[PDB]
RNA sequence: AUCGAGAGGA
DNA sequence: CTCATAGAGAAGGAGCAGAGCG
DNA sequence: CGCTCTGCTCCTTCTCCCATCCTCTCGATGGCTATGAG
């Protein structure tokens, strides 16, 4: 589904958590970032920076009642839910 | 190299003796066990015929693997005689309410729309319940059966052309009572005799797939002959524990023992039939085997016929070993012991924050956490190494990238380490670590919380006094339930899960989970009285006191 | 037992509630999709209210002096007065409000005005008064259309759902009907002008804040309602001690209650040892 | 009518002298019991006696008693049970497991800017 | 420290299957098995450094899967073997939906 | 590796397929009418000897071109070795052998000629398999074709077999 | 004989993956697994079709760790012979046991019992040929072999066929 | 190790 | 010949009271 | 007009589960019967 993605355009705290944890993990795994390590050593704060900026290498698969799914990118989603 | 996968569809049913033999690791035929009777070994056809490993015996179907990531292997004892499985005896018994002998089908058919409506039941579990309800009236295997349309035309199908027998409870088996009992002086009262397993198998032999499936079941995964036990599994020692009490003693799975007894009993039967014996001698030995097996499998057999193991111990059957309540289902399946946990007595402390716990340094001394090496923390990590497992702000282990959990207690590396990115520095627990705390029992989220660490001298948990509200607690020796997260991701989640702000108000009634301390409240009431005024010097100290003070009097 | 009984209950992305069979238990979260965390019990000003009082509080007339508002209170009040079509503009919503009252007397025939609601205007207007430091001696810059047509738009803007089914839209419309009643009542034009003296800047500001919260009050999906509900009932259920007596009562006879009643209910035990009826 | 009336009494009598606790949710639970157009009894002959995942039903009350039928009818585990997956050491489709994070090829192209390092 | 069902219930209310699982297996269980997919049973001859893990009766050295399962779950399977009740643990969801 | 697409119906071992006979007894994997991983009915592409070379030649050039983004039979064999140096490093020797092999047995070395070959065979409604057998099979007479291919023996007239065959013979002279 | 099909390969992303050369690498990896692979299900992987335009789908996150899943689609052509299938092959080798024959990417067994009974090994006739009848067959010669079956090995496949027939024989 | 009974704690 | 040694429920069941064809 | 087949309704009978987590010591098995050496 392209413009057929009927779920909300907002990202939930659950999704947020998965994202944050994911990026924090990636930080601890020496992953590249969208926002540079500006002094701060804490991955959660580091992630928080690019998280706030929605600069996240990520898409979430939501699901339909028939088992299908929707493509919601981080940039697509509104970080307020 | 097997691909990493996840189970999506588990097909259930009963195992096929045929396939069982085909996949059998060993035939298993020895009525005895370990050391072949004092020879420092195991048994030719039991215990070691390519079966699972034991302590220091690599075996494991001669695939070694020690006994770490090493599953064992099952042998399979073919049975000379067929044994009725109890859980299916009851089912078969009910099935027999509609069974028609020699026709591969039942007493009822399509020649009656009402029967067709019973047949029209989608759920076969209900379908045959209705069939049982109906077929029990006039259970007669008529050879030719009148068609619904013009009954003068009869449809042949009653392969045994006679009345059908009824069933009565009789110990290990059931008694066949062949209907009869006809008008001519109660002619041939229901021919009484214990039902033959072979007779039942003859039924199974003639059962068609069409009708078998009209009764549900599963012609592939649940076939009627698999209700009869004709070959039994022989678990590897890990599954049917060998055991060793005190010092290198025995005490093994008594089912191995009882099974050997069953086999020995079978052997005496083998003799009774092979060399010859009274049919009653043969009868009883077999009756006993049905008995031994029934109780072997599940010792919950009709109360009275429930023998106690040779040391006066209610034979612990397969089911007994596998029961619930506690047993297995709750014993481990609904609750396992946690390696990163604690049970430590709590206490109050008015100086601490809601999520700042005064954590006993004695605990900090005993607990650690697997951090990883990054270029922006290496120096601090080498300080942990220099601190060793001695300092409370030190470390105990480091997993070297190769998978080596380095023990700093004995290592001289306190002054020497080549930390590369990602080594798991198992440091001591430090302040602010989001550790779980809880008070059981409870029927609400409030009670499980994640909080920041504040290490303390003296020990006991120094807690914000208001914590007792959401926990409905007190400080009466309550050994707080702790669980320490090992995942960084989880640590982040915990700030997003059990933070006080995220818990304090419950949508249940949408209420805050605590209020002002009763001493404080009354004091405040006094504080809010019209005559309440305060001295500057008192105020000054208060102004310092209050952390929110902006510097303005 | 109850934990297990209520275990399999959850919210899908489409916000329906269903079991593991997919059977839709409930086609909509708590019949509103709104988060209880953000719901509060408050009084609605049109459950009671005499016929006259209703009209006096809400009716506005450009020709009938009885409900004519102060022409200086509103910057353009003296201009608007006399223009019948704008009296009609107002009447559209007024007649709907009195119709709403006609409905409400049936909706909550028990006369209860105080109900758990997602929206609290009284708090909002407190915020607005403080936000702009409103000078209540000066004329307001709102127009009659800003108020009437603006609220019609506001009503239309309460987009809790994400779809295109006329039917679910209707469900949405019903869900906020109480709120549009409220807007027509608590915030009737003369209330806006006489009671609140709302400026346009404040008005506009408020509108943006209404939606902000409206959004924030929406329920998340993927929820295991079963345990959430089980805790919400079970925890207090244990606190609810005592059964058939020793907590006062009306009937002199003891009444099957507490867990005796619970149990026979839980296990469908139709054996009423205290089989009463109340016939009106 | 009886469903609603039951709830009516539930609230009036079962809740009764307590506190407000989401009457609609209370009502829902009543609806749950009767979604089939009948009424579930909280027992082995009611709640257990369903058409649902046997493993879940086993964790509720009975054991092999249930399994015997599963073997007889040759049931199959479709791996969609919430708690059942948990029992299997798997993650259930609830909360953190209710959605599947991904990085689509499409977005990976989006993640090929001057910060080419966002490509993976 | 024994895990309780209420602790589970909390994880359920939280949706914290993550933490649940790291305690469930990462800190208290898990076992690496080779299950022979073709029949859904662990009919696997353990040909470790050969990669020839023949499935007896299937003659299958290929359709075998690596699965990280609870040791207790391993036992459950084995119990079912002892119990004579089939559980063909297949990894393929043929049920479209 | 996959090569599945077709969903299963019986995961449990049953009969293990039918015998893989040349008499169009192709398996599900070699189903003449099936759907590929694009959701497109990709009928069994029973590739012929000479046209395989066209495909391979193109592929050798393809790989080389993709990399760039980042005549006698003997002359052709020389060119193949050059392409092998350009496209591999001793890997997929299966291909190395195949293309040298196909070159050695080429009968329709050029695409234009092959197009005509394809046209003749598919115009008669031959199964993809049967087309492949004839497109690759050199043949002096229909009796050879029928003996070597029984499915022609029991289905196709000799008039048509010979008509096409001698036209193919001419196309062989037209490599 | 050779069969083209749009196939797929499940490649899993792991934490080692962080840089800017996605499909570039994946194409290499794909070929490393796929090219030359040999299993009876399809025979021999002759060649992957369409090096570019690779459908890697996505990097679906696998939350158990820092891995992610890319099911990669591509076309490929394979070699597969059938019972009684007539093949213009060529000889690889020869001993007194018989011949080893090359067809495309596969080796084929053409033994002395699959060849005409009037033809026996003659070491005096080099390359170590069979030479006791008009069917003189040398290593350097070619051969029309009718594959009677496929003796699949684990790592490779050795088909088996014969030439003892009027329209079969050395080429 | 292992189960059984008893005492106690909240 | 002599010692030594190994309460409440569901479920089932039996009886008691009718319609219809030979 | 009377008797079979059938219908439901009554008592009789069997059988079931009974809170959550946690902490200790005292106890482990018992009286009876057949084969071979100096
Ligand atoms: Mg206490
Ligand atoms: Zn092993
Ligand atoms: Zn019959
Ligand atoms: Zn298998």
């Amino acid at each position: 589904p392209k413009d057929q993605r009927a779920t909300t355009p907002y990202m939930t705290k659950y999704e947020r958590a998965r994202i944050l944890g994911t990026r924090a993990l990636q930080i601890s795994m020496n992953a590249p970032v969208f926002v540079d390590l500006e002094g701060e050593t804490d991955p959660l704060r580091i992630a928080m920076k690019e998280l706030a900026e929605k600069k996240i290498p990520l898409v979430i698969r939501r699901y339909l009642p028939d088992g299908s799914f929707e493509d919601w990118s981080v940039e697509e989603l509104i970080v307020d839910l | 190299s097997a691909p990493l996968r996840t189970v999506k569809e588990v097909q259930f049913g009963l195992f096929s003796p045929e396939e069982v033999r085909a996949i059998s690791v060993a035939k298993i035929r020895f009525p005895e066990t370990m050391d072949e009777t004092q020879t420092r070994a195991k048994i030719g056809g039991l215990n070691d015929p390519r079966l699972g490993s034991i302590d220091r015996n690599l075996k494991c179907q001669t695939c070694q693997e020690g006994m770490n990531e090493c599953p064992g292997h099952f042998g399979h004892i073919d049975l000379a005689k067929p044994v009725f499985h109890v859980g299916f005896i009851a089912k078969i018994k009910k099935v027999c309410e509609c069974v028609c002998m020699h026709c591969g089908k039942l007493l009822l058919d399509e020649h009656n729309e009402l029967m067709r409506q019973a047949l029209a039941i989608k759920d076969s579990k209900k379908r045959f319940a209705a069939i049982w309800t109906l077929c029990k009236t006039k259970m007669v295997c008529e050879t030719d059966v009148p068609s619904e349309d013009d009954p003068t035309q009869l449809v042949s199908r009653g392969g045994c052309g006679n009345t059908q027998p009824t069933i009565r409870k009789d110990g290990l088996k059931l008694v066949g009572s062949w209907k009869k009992d006809r008008a001519t002086g109660d002619a041939d009262e229901p021919e009484l005799r214990v039902l033959s397993t072979e007779e039942i198998l003859n039924i199974f032999k003639h059962i068609s797939v069409k009708d078998f499936t009209s009764l549900g079941f599963n012609e592939v995964f649940s076939r009627p002959e698999w209700m009869i036990l004709t070959c039994l599994p022989v678990p590897p020692p890990p599954v049917r524990p060998s055991i060793s009490f005190n010092e290198s003693q025995r005490g093994e799975d008594d089912l191995t023992f009882k099974l050997a007894d069953i086999l020995k009993a079978n052997i005496s039967l083998e003799t009774l039939e092979h060399n010859g014996a009274p049919h009653h001698a043969i009868e009883e030995a077999e009756s006993l085997l049905q008995f031994h097996v029934a109780t072997y499998m599940d010792n919950d057999i009709a109360g009275q016929p429930q023998a106690l193991q040779k040391s006066g111990r209610p034979v612990k059957s397969i089911r007994a070993r596998l029961k619930g309540k506690e047993g297995r289902i709750r014993g481990n399946l609904m609750g396992k012991r946690v390696d990163f946990s604690a049970r430590t007595v709590i206490s109050g402390d008015p100086n601490l924050e809601l999520d700042q716990v005064g954590v006993p340094k004695s605990i900090a001394k005993t607990l650690t956490y697997p951090e990883v090496v990054t270029p922006y923390n290496i120096d601090r990590l080498t300080q942990l190494v220099r601190n060793g497992p001695n300092e409370h702000p030190g470390a105990k282990y480091v997993i070297r990238d190769s998978g080596d959990r380095i023990d700093l207690r004995y290592s001289k590396r306190a002054g020497d380490i080549q930390l590369q990115y990602g080594w798991k520095v198992e440091r001591h627990i430090m302040d602010n670590d989001p550790v779980l705390f809880n008070r059981q029992p409870s029927l609400h989220k409030m009670s499980m919380m994640a909080h920041r660490v504040k290490v303390i001298p003296y020990s006991t948990f120094r807690l914000n006094l208001s914590v007792t509200s959401p926990y409905n607690a007190d400080f009466d020796g309550d050994e707080m339930n702790l669980h320490v997260p090992q995942s960084e991701e989880t640590r982040a989640e915990l700030s997003q899960l059990c933070a006080v702000p995220l818990q304090i108000v419950s949508p249940q009634s949408n209420k805050p989970c605590m209020g002002i301390v009763q001493d404080t409240l009354c004091g405040i009431r006094k504080l809010t009285l019209r005559d309440t005024f305060i001295e500057l010097d008192q105020v000054l100290n208060m102004l310092y006191w209050v952390p929110d003070w902006d510097g303005v009097i | 037992r109850l934990v297990k009984a209520l275990e399999d209950i959850m919210v899908h992305y489409d916000n329906t509630t269903r079991n593991s069979l997919g059977n839709v238990i409930q086609f909509i979260y708590g019949e509103d999709g709104m988060d209880a965390a953000h719901i509060e019990k408050q009084s609605l000003d049109t459950i009671g209210g005499s016929d006259a009082a209703f009209e006096k509080r809400y009716r506005v007339d450009l020709l009938n002096t009885d409900h004519t508002l102060d022409p200086s209170l509103l910057e353009s009040g003296s201009e608007i007065l006399g223009d019948l079509k704008l009296q009609v503009l107002l009447d559209e919503e007024y007649k709907q409000l009195v119709k709403d009252r006609k409905f409400l007397r049936e909706v909550f025939v028990d006369g209860e005005a105080n109900w758990p609601l997602p929206v609290n205007i009284r708090r909002i207007i407190q915020n607005a008064q403080q936000t702009f430091h409103i000078d209540h001696t000066k004329p307001s810059d709102l127009t009659i259309k800003d108020i009437v047509l603006g609220v019609k738009d506001l009503q239309e803007n309460l987009l809790v759902l994400r779809g295109k089914n006329e039917i679910i839209q209707n469900a949405q419309r019903d869900a906020v009907t109480l709120f549009c009643c409220l807007l027509r009542s608590r915030l009737a034009t003369r209330r806006v002008l006489q009671e609140y003296r709302l400026t346009k800047q404040a008005f506009d500001w408020v509108l943006s804040n209404i939606e902000a919260q409206f959004l924030r009050s929406v329920v998340h999906p993927g929820e295991m309602v079963g345990v959430l509900a089980a805790q919400s009932i079970g925890e207090p259920a244990t606190q609810m001690t005592l059964n058939t007596f020793h907590f006062a009562g009306v009937a002199s006879k003891k009444v099957t209650s507490g867990v005796p009643r619970l149990k026979e209910i839980l296990n469908v035990a139709k054996n009423m040892k205290t089989p009463s009826l109340t016939v009106y | 009518a009886g469903r609603a009336a039951l709830y009516k009494e539930v609230y009036n009598v079962i809740a009764s002298d307590g506190s407000y606790v989401n009457y609609r949710h209370m009502a829902l639970l009543v609806d749950v019991m009767t979604t089939q157009g009948g009424l579930t009894s909280v027992t082995r002959h009611g709640f257990n006696r369903s058409n649902t995942g046997a493993l879940m039903r086993c964790s509720f009350e009975e054991t092999v008693e249930i399994l015997f039928e599963a073997g007889a009818s040759a049931e199959l585990d479709d791996c969609r049970g919430v708690s059942e997956n948990v029992i299997l050491g798997q993650m259930a489709p609830i909360g953190t497991g209710a959605f599947d994070v991904m990085i689509d090829e499409e977005s990976l192209v989006k993640y090929m800017p001057e910060q080419k390092i966002t490509e993976i | 420290l024994r895990f309780g069902e209420m602790e589970r219930d909390c994880m359920i209310a939280h949706g914290a299957a993550s933490f649940l699982k790291e305690r469930l297996m990462e800190a208290s269980d898990a076992f690496r098995v080779h299950i022979c997919g073709i029949c859904g049973l662990m009919t696997v001859i353990a040909k470790l450094n050969h990669n020839q893990f023949e499935c007896k009766g299937c003659d299958n050295k290929i359709d075998i899967y690596q699965i990280h399962i609870p040791y207790a779950a391993k036992l459950l399977f084995q119990e079912l073997m002892a119990m004579n009740i089939t559980p063909r643990l297949y990894t393929d969801r043929s049920r479209d939906f | 590796s996959t090569s599945t697409f077709q969903t299963r119906r019986r995961r449990l071992k049953k009969v293990e397929e039918e015998e893989n006979a040349a008499t169009l007894q192709l398996g599900q994997e070699f189903q003449l009418k099936q759907i590929n991983h694009q959701g497109e009915e990709e009928e069994l592409i029973a590739l012929n000897l000479s046209e395989a070379r066209l495909v391979i030649k193109e592929a050798l050039v393809e790989r080389r071109r993709a990399f760039k983004r980042s005549e006698t039979r003997e002359k052709e064999l020389e060119s193949i070795d050059v392409l092998l140096e350009q496209t591999t490093g001793g890997n997929n020797k299966d291909l190395k052998n195949t293309m040298q092999y196909l070159t050695n047995f080429s009968r329709f070395r050029d695409q234009e000629t092959v197009g005509a070959v394809i046209q003749l065979l598919k115009s008669t409604g031959l199964h993809p398999f049967e087309v492949a057998q004839l497109g690759s099979l050199a043949c002096d007479t229909a009796d050879e074709a029928k003996t070597l291919i029984p499915s022609l023996n029991n289905k196709i007239s000799d008039d048509e077999l010979e008509r096409i065959l001698k036209e193919l013979s001419n196309l062989e002279t037209l490599y | 004989m050779f069969f083209i099909k749009d196939l797929s390969l499940n490649i899993t992303l792991h934490p080692s993956f962080f840089g800017p050369r996605m499909k570039q690498y994946l194409k290499t990896k794909l070929l490393e697994e796929v090219e030359g692979s040999c299993t009876g299900k399809f025979g021999y992987i002759l060649c992957v079709l369409d090096y570019d335009n690779i459908d890697i789908q996505r990097g679906r996150i696998l939350p158990t760790d820092g891995s992610a899943e890319f099911n990669v689609k591509y076309r490929a052509v394979v070699f597969k012979p059938f019972k009684g299938e007539v093949v213009d092959g060529t000889v690889v080798s020869c001993s007194q046991h018989g011949f080893e024959v090359q067809v495309g990417p596969m080796k084929v067994f053409v033994t002395k019992h699959l060849m005409p009974q009037d033809l026996t090994f003659n070491a005096g006739s080099n390359p170590p040929s069979y030479q006791s009848s008009e069917d003189v067959i040398t290593i350097k010669s070619r051969i029309r072999v009718k594959i009677e079956g496929c003796i699949s090995q684990v790592s490779s496949i050795h088909a088996i066929g014969s030439i003892k027939e009027d329209y079969l024989g050395a080429i």
